[PDB]
């Protein structure tokens, strides 16, 4: 009488910021 | 009388840390109090969290976010401020 | 009866937008918006007096760079039963409501 | 009847399946949540009972933002019945649950 | 016959985690 | 051989604080280097993000984590440390 039926997929993919690292000496 | 040493940011922004900086280095002496005072203006302005050091001797390993990053000189005392959480 | 999908979308918009609709998120608020959202539908899909069992659910989730991912099968009669979903976003935070139409 | 407590461990169950113990990343992510709304599925309809089932199952990077949910349903308050399960690691909380109804 | 339910329910709010400001000089 | 002078955090993270510095003290001879090895350490055990600042001289104003933060002396070098973003 029944069976299976669709799905209903909805995602919002992440981002994650960015950031860079740094290196610094002084004389 | 500024050497900007590297930057990642930002005309407008480094230009104002810049001319911050100077008022830091006239008012207060402490090299602590320096880095107090852009620390703070900053967070007031562009948003926490940023992050000052000022000092003669001394190298670092930081990570910034982007165009939010700058290391320079006045005269001997170099500026390492960044922004990062 | 049966299930008009329109006849629902239309009723999950007015909850929506009735009660998150013109508010920014806020923790002390959230789940009290949720509660209402879905026991507003019920409210009016029961009034609706059809022979149809029904389940609604409603998600809120902040905007703040976490990744979301919705999924949902079922196993009912495609002919008799069918399901509306529905998507609202503002600035500070999405949304899913999806409600279900199972029939006697 | 509606065996709650058995069709409990089906769930948990649906963790033993997928990278239920890996990592939570972006490129891959909608591979794991269609399949363990599926396999969960084909366990109850083997079954073939006079049940309907509807299932969703959920999945947010741990950020730090909020998440909430609402459950309002409307059914046969004695045959028909629900059944949600909650599980975390360090990437990802995740958050699944069932609906069995009548005739 | 046919009624109305619960409602669990799950609910998790943000955290951020706490931070402190401090600061330091050298001798 | 140390002086800690301000600590948050954590007895047994405060001894990987001075631990794996004074292997930097002895592995690296410039302060930038002896920085770098510190985060990267620090990153990889305790998790994103950290940030080390090593010098003689310099001053310092800045936001951390609740219980991850130390800055301390090895010999005569300032070690700052501490998780923010």
């Amino acid at each position: 009488n029944l069976s299976v039926y669709n799905v209903q997929a909805t995602n919002i993919p992440p981002k994650e910021t960015l950031v860079y690292t740094k290196q610094t000496q002084t004389t | 009388k500024a050497v900007i040493k590297n930057a990642d940011m930002s005309e407008e922004m480094q230009q104002d840390a810049v001319d911050c900086a100077t008022q830091a280095l006239e008012k207060y002496n402490i090299e602590k109090d320096i880095a107090a005072y852009i620390k703070k203006e900053f967070d007031k302005k562009y948003n926490p969290t940023w992050h000052c050091i000022v000092g003669r001797n001394f190298g670092s390993y930081v990570t910034h976010e982007t165009r939010h990053f700058i290391y320079f000189y006045l005269g001997q005392v170099a500026i390492l401020l960044f922004k990062s959480g | 009866s049966q299930f008009i999908v329109d006849d629902v979308s239309k009723t999950i918009k007015e909850a929506i937008e009735t009660t998150i609709g013109g508010n920014a998120y806020q923790h002390d608020k959230v789940n009290n918006w949720t509660g209402q959202v879905v026991e507003n539908c019920l409210t009016v899909l029961t009034k609706e007096q059809k022979p149809y069992k029904y389940i609604v659910t409603a998600m809120i989730m902040q905007k703040n760079g976490a990744g979301l991912h919705t999924a949902s099968s079922c196993y009912w009669n495609n002919d008799t039963d069918g399901s509306c979903t529905v998507r609202w976003e503002n600035k500070t935070m999405y949304c899913i409501v999806s409600v279900f139409g199972l029939a006697v």
